[PDB]
């Protein structure tokens, strides 16, 4: 039985599967920080489920086969081109920003669905609550316009208000010269073109806005570059927290039922991402839309429902 | 038709006109609604008492019961309106204009 | 962006005579093209046109125009042999008509 | 292939198919029997056969 | 809201409507109306926001005034004849009061003002309920006392409703207000034939209920509440937009679609009496409803509007919950005209 | 007559189940077979109709129209399969479905034995045409053209429905046979005058009458080639069929009620014919010529003589064929140069000789060259009008002088002169286009060989 | 003068203008229940005076 | 070879089958209008000693 | 060469508060994307 | 209105006993075939909406659609025929019981009736 009103009237309640160790955690940091490894260590030590940071092709991994699709069919944006030409006149910067925000929203919905269906906790490498800093980094450097900022703000206001903030916010603080040195030592040619002002803007928006905002409703555990390697210390710091300030203690069975109905039905989650606001950077013409949609339909397992595609090995179709 | 029936009908008409006119407060409109209920109850009671309809005597009581429901309903809505605006002014209820 | 949409450019016309010098103007695939031409010509010019015109030209005279001619010849012969006016101005026999007795 | 197991099973739901076919067959048999009964009843009333 | 409480409220609304239908007593019909309104008010407020509270308050005030007038009409009828049975309504003043109260409950012009705002102020499910199930009881009461319907008042209100719905629908961009104005026009069409034949009224009611259910279920499937938000559906659900266009054409009244049958039968029934001018005016006025239906069809199905990039992600996700009877409702809303004589099973 | 109706409803699923690259072949072949089958309806009786069943019947007026429709469908498919090459298979099947539904509705319309069913199918024909025009048109004027086409028709047709139901209530039946046998004169009353107007105005709009014709130039120009063909060839003749079916009950009121329309039909005949002299768009020129010819048909129907009816039937058939051929010829140049301006592409006889002779024969047929059926119908109508009034010839004569004046003019503008220099994308004419022109033009000559088949029941 | 100006003016353009004006007049309401219930009172009084009198 | 070509061109029999069905339905329809068969004042004819109906 | 389809300029005429903008309703604003007006920060 | 109140009518029968004296509709009735076609169309639309192969996705559910539509249509046709038979029976009885309101007029031949002639010219 798929979860719904019928499964709620009889039997299934979610407050009987929350076991005080759920503690939705998002690990946060500037570019080229050890936040990913720290998140993985925290997840494998606390017994939670780790979510790798949502990229351009995150949605492709959760639908059909996990293999990513073409950039023209999903995303229509690349990070390498943003690093090469951040001021390109085709609108790649804000298109990438909006696609990344939608991917993060989808990942947050999936994490919340897993948490409310199994009771197991989740660890995230970023969230929709901290994506905006990158947006600000594009605005202060002149990469995007003010109308793009307004559209982002409208979408965030109509989307993120329906979910619960994470219990614990973990921040890995690494100074700008150190992350610049790490980028130099990394080896990716495209990342070498990141100016210091971009990272400084990210850090400024991160310290001045994100952390103060999440302080009033989440447990914020700031760290340093040297404190990140010893993940056992971070884990035992998490085990001795008091999650008493957020809206989580004020959640009943009915609110949890509404949230669980919302986190599934990913179409409902993504509804307000495609509002009819005609920004030139993200608006697509009728001919291009039709061509790309027809190309997407021609994919091996995308013409029909996930159980009615004969050309991927689905048998007994006529009896379903 | 006696004069008392005419007075009761005039009272009902006055209460209906008072409801149809809105000044500022929703409370006054609810008061007019309860006044219409009272006038209907009085008219029904007089009619049922004049013509000795014994089994009809309970039906005004039922009327009063549903009156409370309406009043209750209105009060609930009024509270929400106040919680949205701090006043029960009908001028604030204009969001559905556009 | 100094533009308004992410729109595909208008493609140029594809000349059918380029990849197929004998293209018949029916389809890009030469085999389906040739068979479309053949079926159009056979069922349009050969079957419907000529055979249908032959069928129309030899339709039986359900309109009864030679019958009317023969009847007219017989009637004319009879009436001329009996010295009759060959046609009466009254389509129906006046004896079977009851006019109003008076109009005054 | 599919990353998820496609909740609607790759083999058809034998229970659902079973009772769907069963109710279709039952409806058809009931309709046939009803038609025969009304034919006989109408013939009996009107004195035809 | 708790699912059990929501089910109880919906069942209470349905039970109030059933009580109105199955009661031979005026007091019991009034009690059914009261129960219907009492249980219906929270349903409009299931999703809490200032607009829902606005719609609930306006609906409650309108229905309370209509109930007051209905009870006064019942009391006057009792005064002039000691009868409690829903019958010929021996008094004309009480009969006029009942006609006006029921017209205000239905939303007939000039009491239509509440319909566009309430429908816009509530969700699509609440709008579906309001525009489909809430019209049964007042229409049933009107049918039961059709012998004493004053033809002048009822026909004037019906013509006003048709004209006002047709004119108001032209100016609307939001879909809920368009549906409300179409509801007002169809209410006028239904009530115009009421004094002559209630079977035609029931047939029009059934055809409208089918079409409205199909329309609202399509608008819920494609989560669109505005014209431009519906312009994005072709890039995700072309079949849904095509079915929506066919359903809109059916509501327009074009043959051989289902929507032509009710107006055709009503025109025939009216022309069985003398009644020549009024059906002609009704048709030339329903032309406006067809016009804004066609405008919606242009914006939604017959042209391809620009889309957004994020829609690509929506391409990878199917619908979680599918509404039942949507294909059946679409089929009944389009391909039913050849079965027109079956209306003889309605009297 | 279900032996013709059912094969179209079988064209539907065969098209929807054919493979992607075989839809056009199957559709064309089976439509040609259906037209061959329907050709058997031309064996008409001399006194009464062919009463097949209680719902369908055929006489010598509806049979040529049915044959014309069944023959026109394959031509529409042939011309449509060129500009829909890049279209997806589903939408190509949808277009073919629209055409098939239009043909089926027309077939049922031309043989409905009672007036309400005829009206229902007559309005049902509107939906496929509107969808075609507003979905597969090229310019942004297609929306307004579709709106005009829909509302002009409906505004005149709803009062027709009211009048029809009133007539059925008064007399008890609307079957054409019972209506004709039980016909009674109409009194000189205001109620009878408005009943006449309600019965006549729908078909006046569908002709269209001069004054209510503004929808036709919009609809015929913005529509795709198949839509233009079906509009000019068949859909304009629905009004004529309805007029010559319903005028039996309108007598003797018509004797004094046709006076305005006749004037609008005659003077307008001149006016539209003059407009073609100053038209910078080829499709608009063809549309206005269609308007003038249909006004002549209106005159023929209104004056109501046997010669008038024979001429009207002949002119309807001839104009349908001629307008279809002219629209196809214009569309060939449009696909060549992607513009509808007449003086853009000039001197095409040098580069397209066979297409030039197709243009010449189409223009010669348009201006009523003897002994074509165009001239037969026009001359019969002219003789009937001269019997009606000896002054009408003047106007008639004027029209003739204007008609050729623009016809050859178009032939001179597009085909003669010198070629435009910068245009270098004029490819040789394809076999499909030449076959389409031949299949348009050969039936005209074969019909003037045996013209009694298109002279109507009055023959 | 005739086709593009006056024939357009009489039938379709006048109809469109009148329908647009009537739509603007009808639809544009202030959204306040005070005016709506004032109109309801006026309608009730008119119906009582006009239709009810002529029984 | 028969299987694939049949599964490819089975759609070419729909129209001939439709025409045959239409002819059969026309026969069934016009066999219901025999209320005046051999009863016309113009075609009342004596039945031959071997036939049973003037027309089918 | 290709079929004309609506653009942003064409679509923006269906994105207003009401059709046929006038002087009185020029200052009307379309309702929020989700039908949730911002909470009025009423002073307590 | 007209048929709502009739003597000896059970309220919610939907099929009175006296309806069994009428010939039942044939199973090959064209209206029943149309109802089956409606069921098939409903099944096809169900397949198309849920993004499944329209022609061949679910055969059992399409069969259920068709049989449900046919099943409902059979009783719908029975009730329709019964109501039309009732209408004709009532009309004939009313005509028979009121001879003065439906008198048989004198038969006149076209040779006696004088119809005015309107020439066309
Ligand atoms: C009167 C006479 C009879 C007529 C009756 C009425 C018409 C017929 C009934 C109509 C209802 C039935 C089907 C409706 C649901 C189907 C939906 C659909 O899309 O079909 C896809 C489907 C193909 O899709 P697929 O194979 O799954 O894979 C491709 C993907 O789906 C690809 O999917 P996609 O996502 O890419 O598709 C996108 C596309 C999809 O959009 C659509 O396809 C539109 C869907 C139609 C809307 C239906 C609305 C309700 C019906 C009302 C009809 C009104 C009729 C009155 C006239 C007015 C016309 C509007 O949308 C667009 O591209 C936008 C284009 C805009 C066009 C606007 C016009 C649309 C409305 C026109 C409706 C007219 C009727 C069409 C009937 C056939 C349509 C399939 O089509 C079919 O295969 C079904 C056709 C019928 C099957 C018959 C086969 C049975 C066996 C054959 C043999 C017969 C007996 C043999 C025995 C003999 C002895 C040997
Ligand atoms: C490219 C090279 C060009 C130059 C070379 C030309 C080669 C030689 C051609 C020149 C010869 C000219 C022909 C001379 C006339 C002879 C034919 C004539 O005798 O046949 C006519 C017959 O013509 C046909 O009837 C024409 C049929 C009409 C067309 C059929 C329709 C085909 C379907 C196409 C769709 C049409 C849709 C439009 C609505 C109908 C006469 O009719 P009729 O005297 O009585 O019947 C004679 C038989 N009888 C005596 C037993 C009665
Ligand atoms: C753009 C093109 C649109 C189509 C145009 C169609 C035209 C339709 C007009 C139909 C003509 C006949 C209508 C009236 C019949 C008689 C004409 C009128 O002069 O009547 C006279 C009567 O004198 C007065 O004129 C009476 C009528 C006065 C009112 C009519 C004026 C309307 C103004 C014109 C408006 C333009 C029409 C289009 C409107 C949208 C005749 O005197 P009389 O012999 O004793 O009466 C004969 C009729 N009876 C026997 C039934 C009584
Ligand atoms: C587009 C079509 C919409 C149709 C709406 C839904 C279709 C399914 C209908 C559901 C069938 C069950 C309903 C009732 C069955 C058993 C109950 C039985 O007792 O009902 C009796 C009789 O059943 C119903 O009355 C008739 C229901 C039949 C509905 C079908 C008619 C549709 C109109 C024609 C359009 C063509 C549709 C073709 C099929 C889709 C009631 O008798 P009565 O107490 O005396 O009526 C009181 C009200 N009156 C007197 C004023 C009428
Ligand atoms: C009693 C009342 C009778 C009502 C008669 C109904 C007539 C039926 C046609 C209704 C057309 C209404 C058109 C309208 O109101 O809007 C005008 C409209 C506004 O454009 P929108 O698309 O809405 O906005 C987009 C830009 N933002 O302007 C237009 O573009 C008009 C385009 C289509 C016009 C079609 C009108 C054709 C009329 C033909 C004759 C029919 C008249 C009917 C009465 C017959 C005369 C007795
Ligand atoms: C593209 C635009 C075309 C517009 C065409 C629309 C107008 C068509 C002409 C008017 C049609 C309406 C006529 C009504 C239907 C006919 C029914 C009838 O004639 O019955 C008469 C009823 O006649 C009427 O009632 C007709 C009243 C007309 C009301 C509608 C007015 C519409 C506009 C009228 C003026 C314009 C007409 C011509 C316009 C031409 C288009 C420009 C007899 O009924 P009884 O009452 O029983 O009388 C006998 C017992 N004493
Ligand atoms: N909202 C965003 N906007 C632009 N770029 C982003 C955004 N989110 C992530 N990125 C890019 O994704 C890249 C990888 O992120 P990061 O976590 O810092 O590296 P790593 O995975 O090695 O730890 C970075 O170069 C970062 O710039």
């Amino acid at each position: 039985l798929q979860y719904g009103p019928l499964a709620f009237v009889l039997g299934e309640r979610t407050t009987r599967k929350l076991t005080e160790t759920s503690k939705v955690i998002t690990v946060d940091g500037n570019i080229c920080s050890g936040k990913g490894r720290l998140a993985r260590e925290i997840a494998e030590k606390l017994g939670l489920r780790h979510f790798p940071e949502a990229g351009i092709h995150y949605a492709d991994s959760t639908t059909g086969d996990g293999k990513p699709l073409d950039v023209q069919l999903s995303g229509n944006c690349s990070l390498e081109k943003f690093y090469d030409d951040p001021k390109s006149n085709d609108g790649n910067s804000y298109r990438l920003q909006s696609w990344l925000y939608a991917s993060r929203l989808l990942q947050y919905a999936d994490a919340l669905e897993h948490l409310l269906s199994t009771g197991q906790g989740v660890v995230l490498e970023r969230s929709i609550y901290s994506d905006f800093v990158f947006l600000e980094a594009m605005y202060r450097q002149g990469f995007i316009r003010k109308q793009c900022v307004e559209h982002y703000n409208e979408v965030k206001k109509v989307t993120a208000c329906e979910y619960l903030p994470p219990h614990v916010v973990v921040y890995v603080d690494v100074p700008v010269p150190e992350i610049q040195s790490r980028i130099q030592k990394k080896g990716n040619p495209h990342e070498m073109k990141i100016t210091a002002a971009y990272l400084q803007d990210i850090e400024n928006a991160y310290k001045k806005t994100f952390l103060p905002e999440m302080s009033e409703k989440c447990e914020v555990l700031q760290y340093s570059a040297r404190e990140a390697e010893d993940a056992e210390k971070v884990v035992e710091d998490i085990e001795y927290l008091k999650c008493d300030k957020g809206p989580w203690p004020d959640q009943d069975d009915r609110t949890f039922h509404r949230l669980r109905m919302l986190v599934q039905n990913k179409l409902e989650v993504l509804n307000y991402t495609t509002i009819p606001v005609y920004l030139p950077e993200i608006t697509i013409g009728a001919h291009q839309s039709d061509r790309v949609f027809q190309k997407f339909t021609e994919l091996p397992g995308r013409k029909y429902s996930p159980g009615y595609n004969e050309d991927v090995g689905d048998k007994w179709i006529w009896l379903k | 038709m006696p004069l008392v029936y005419m007075n009761i009908i005039m009272a009902f008409a006055i209460a209906l006109a008072g409801l149809l006119m809105y000044r500022s407060h929703l409370m006054s409109s609810l008061l007019c609604l309860e006044g219409m209920m009272l006038s209907l109850f009085i008219m029904s009671t007089l009619i049922i008492l004049n013509t000795h309809f014994t089994l009809a005597n309970m039906m005004p009581i039922i009327l009063l019961v549903f009156a409370a429901c309406e009043a209750a309903l209105g009060l609930s809505l009024l509270v929400m309106v106040s919680n949205t605006y701090g006043t029960d002014y009908v001028q604030n209820l204009n969001l559905l204009q556009c | 962006p100094t533009i308004r949409l992410q729109e595909d450019p208008d493609p140029e016309d594809e000349n059918l005579y380029e990849k197929n010098p004998d293209s018949h103007g029916y389809d890009k695939d030469p085999i389906v093209d040739l068979w479309n031409m053949r079926v159009v010509f056979f069922f349009g010019f050969s079957i419907v046109l000529v055979l249908g015109s032959t069928f129309v030209a030899y339709l039986p005279d359900y309109r009864m125009q030679e019958w009317a001619r023969r009847e007219a010849e017989r009637l004319v012969k009879y009436r001329e042999a009996n010295g009759l006016p060959l046609m009466e101005s009254n389509c129906f026999d006046p004896n079977k008509i009851q006019l109003p007795e008076d109009e005054d | 292939k599919f990353y998820i197991r496609e909740p609607p099973h790759g083999s058809p739901d034998w229970l659902k198919v079973g009772l769907t076919l069963g109710t279709s067959v039952f409806l058809w048999i009931y309709l046939i029997k009803q038609h025969k009964e009304d034919v006989l009843e109408y013939k009996r009333r009107n004195g035809l056969e | 809201m708790n699912p059990i409480i929501y089910t109880t409220l919906i069942m209470t609304v349905m039970s109030g409507t059933m009580l109105v239908m199955i009661s031979s007593h005026w007091l019991l019909i009034w009690i059914g109306f009261e129960m219907n309104l009492l249980a219906m008010i929270p349903v409009l407020m299931k999703n809490f926001n200032p607009r829902a509270t606005e719609a609930a308050t306006k609906y409650f005030l309108t229905q309370a005034t209509a109930s007051m007038m209905l009870m006064m009409a019942i009391i006057i009828n009792l005064l002039y004849s000691g009868q409690w049975t829903i019958t010929k309504m021996f008094n004309p003043v009480a009969m006029t009061m009942m006609t006006m109260a029921l017209a205000m409950k239905l939303g007939l012009s000039p009491f239509h003002f509440w319909v566009p705002e309430v429908t816009q102020g509530i969700s699509l499910q609440a709008g579906l309920l309001l525009l489909t199930w809430q019209k049964l009881a007042p229409l049933s009461v009107l049918c039961q006392i059709s012998q004493s319907i004053n033809p002048n008042l009822m026909l004037t209100m019906a013509m006003l409703s048709i004209l006002i719905g047709g004119w108001g629908g032209l100016n609307q961009t939001q879909l809920r207000k368009i549906m409300a104005y179409s509801s007002i026009a169809h209410m006028g069409w239904m009530t115009a034939v009421l004094p002559y034949n209630t079977t035609m009224t029931i047939l029009n009611l059934l055809i409208y209920i089918t079409m409205t259910l199909a329309m609202f279920m399509l608008l819920i499937h494609s989560s669109a509440t505005t014209t431009l938000s519906l312009s994005h559906t072709w890039n995700k659900m072309p079949v849904i937009t095509s079915l929506m266009m066919v359903t809109l054409l059916s509501m327009g009244g074009l043959p051989p679609l289902s929507g032509f049958m009710p107006k055709w039968m009503i025109i025939q029934e009216m022309t069985k009496n003398e009644s020549i001018i009024m059906p002609t005016l009704m048709a030339m006025t329903a032309l406006l409803n067809l016009y804004f239906y066609m405008r919606l069809a242009y914006s939604s199905s017959l042209t391809m509007f620009p889309s957004t990039n994020n829609m690509k992600m929506k391409w990878q996700f199917e619908h979680t919950k599918q509404m039942k009877l949507l294909p059946t409702m679409i089929v009944l809303s389009t391909l039913v005209l050849p079965m027109t004589p079956a209306l003889s099973s309605l009297n | 007559m279900l032996k013709i109706i059912i094969p179209t409803t079988m064209l539907l699923p065969m098209t929807w189940m054919s493979k992607h690259n075989m839809i056009w072949i199957n559709a064309t072949v089976h439509s040609l077979l259906i037209s061959l089958i329907s050709l058997s309806l031309l064996n008409q009786l001399g006194e009464n109709s062919l009463n097949f069943s209680l719902t369908f019947f055929s006489d010598s007026l509806s049979a040529p129209l049915l044959v014309l429709t069944t023959w026109l469908l394959p031509l529409m498919l042939m011309a449509s399969q060129s500009h829909l090459s890049k279209e997806t298979t589903t939408r190509k099947k949808l277009y073919i479905t629209m055409l098939i539904l239009l043909q089926l509705f027309l077939i049922m319309t031309f043989t409905a034995t009672e007036l309400i069913l005829f009206y229902i199918l007559f309005e049902a024909t509107l939906v496929p045409t509107l969808i075609i025009i507003t979905r597969w048109g090229n310019q942004t004027e297609r929306l307004n053209a579709g709106l005009y086409f829909l509302f002009y028709t409906l505004a005149g047709s709803l009062p027709l429905l009211v009048a029809l139901v009133y007539i059925q209530n008064t007399t008890g039946s609307l079957n054409f046979l019972i209506i004709h046998y039980w016909s009674h004169p109409l009194s000189n009353s205001w109620s009878n005058i408005f009943m006449w107007l309600a019965c006549i105005m729908a078909f006046m709009v569908k002709m269209p009458l001069y004054g209510l014709h503004l929808w036709l130039p919009k609809a015929h120009v913005e529509a795709p080639i198949a839509g233009s063909m079906v509009l000019a060839a068949v859909l304009l003749k629905l009004g004529g069929y309805g007029m010559m079916r319903i005028t039996t009950i309108l007598n003797p009121l018509t004797n004094y009620m046709a006076y305005p329309f006749l004037m609008l039909s005659m003077w307008g005949m001149i006016m539209t014919s003059s407009i073609c002299l100053r038209q910078t768009d080829l499709k608009s020129l063809i549309a206005y010529s269609s308007v003038s010819h249909m006004a002549l048909v209106i005159v023929a129907i209104m004056i109501q003589t046997p010669w008038s009816f024979m001429g009207a039937t002949a002119l309807m058939i001839a104009h349908g064929l001629t307008s279809s051929m002219l629209f196809c010829l214009a569309n060939t140049n449009y696909e060549r140069v992607h513009s509808r301006t007449m003086i853009l592409a000039r001197g095409l006889q040098t580069l397209l000789p066979l297409m030039a002779t197709w243009w010449l024969v189409a223009s010669l047929t348009n201006l009523a060259l003897p002994p074509s059926i165009n001239l037969i119908g026009e001359l019969f109508i002219i003789t009937a009008s001269f019997s009606w009034s000896n002054i009408t010839i003047i106007l008639m004569g004027m029209n003739m002088m204007i008609t050729a004046l623009y016809s050859l003019y178009m032939l001179i503008t597009t085909q003669r002169g010198k070629y435009t220099h910068h245009i270098n994308n004029i490819k040789p004419s394809f076999t499909r286009e030449n076959a389409l022109m031949a299949l348009h033009i050969l039936p005209l000559l074969l019909l003037t060989l045996n013209p009694k088949m298109i002279l109507g029941p009055l023959y | 003068l005739l086709d593009l100006i006056w024939l357009e003016t009489i039938l379709p353009k006048t109809t469109s203008f009148i329908q647009m004006k009537m739509s603007i007049m009808v639809s544009n309401q202030k959204g306040l229940i005070k005016l709506y219930f004032l109109s309801f009172l006026i309608t009730i009084m008119i119906s009582m005076t006009l239709f009810n009198y002529h029984e | 070879n028969v299987l694939q070509i049949v599964r490819d061109h089975w759609v070419h029999i729909l129209v001939p089958v439709g025409f045959v069905f239409g002819c059969y339905l026309d026969r069934r329809s016009d066999e219901k209008l025999t209320a005046f068969r051999n009863k016309s004042l113009l075609f009342k004819r004596e039945l031959r000693p071997n036939e049973e109906v003037t027309w089918k | 060469a290709r079929q004309w389809q609506p653009d942003v300029e064409w679509a923006e005429q269906f994105g207003g508060a009401v059709m046929y903008p006038t002087k009185e309703t020029a200052h009307w604003k379309p309702p929020p994307w989700n039908d949730v007006d911002p909470p009025k920060d009423t002073l307590v | 209105t007209m048929m709502s109140g009739r003597p000896g009518r059970v309220p919610l029968q939907f099929l009175p006993n006296e309806a069994r004296s009428l010939p039942p509709p044939k199973l090959t009735d064209p209206r029943l075939v149309y109802m089956g076609f409606l069921g098939y169309c409903s099944g096809l639309i169900d397949n198309a909406i849920r993004r499944r192969p329209v022609v061949s996705a679910g055969l059992h559910r399409q069969l259920l659609y068709v049989t449900s539509f046919v099943f409902f249509g059979y009783y719908l046709l029975k009730r329709q025929d019964y109501m039309y038979a009732l209408r004709d029976h009532d009309m004939f009885a009313y005509v028979k019981s009121h001879p003065e309101d439906f008198p048989e007029k004198d038969k006149k031949t076209y040779g006696e009736i004088l119809e005015e002639f309107h020439p066309v010219r």
